[PDB]
């Protein structure tokens, strides 16, 4: 505030109280793999090269 | 009045401009007015007819 001269308005105390929120968004991505390559990965036959 | 004066005097910092071997100070009030109810009296209104 800023005091006024003389017979001027004067200024009242004023108090602001003000919120503020949060938002969201999530992201994704999907990645495949083949069966014959799970069959692969998981278990082995006769052992060749 | 002259000699009323203090007698201690402390440094700060300012800017200053050459107007011809004669040095003053420049400044802006934007501090004092900066959220308060009174108009800074530097801005002012002009009419023309």
């Amino acid at each position: 505030r800023v005091a006024s001269g003389a017979g001027l308005p004067t200024s009242r105390q004023t108090t602001i109280m003000v919120t503020k929120y949060s938002e969201k968004s999530p992201i994704t991505i999907p990645f495949e793999l083949s069966a014959a390559c799970l069959t692969y990965l998981r278990e082995t036959f006769e052992g060749t090269i | 009045l002259s000699q009323a004066g203090a007698h201690s005097l402390t440094p700060l910092s300012m800017d200053v401009i050459r107007l011809g071997e004669k040095t003053v100070i420049m400044e802006n009030l934007r501090r004092v007015y900066k959220n308060t109810d009174t108009k800074d009296p530097l801005e002012r209104n002009v009419d023309l007819t």
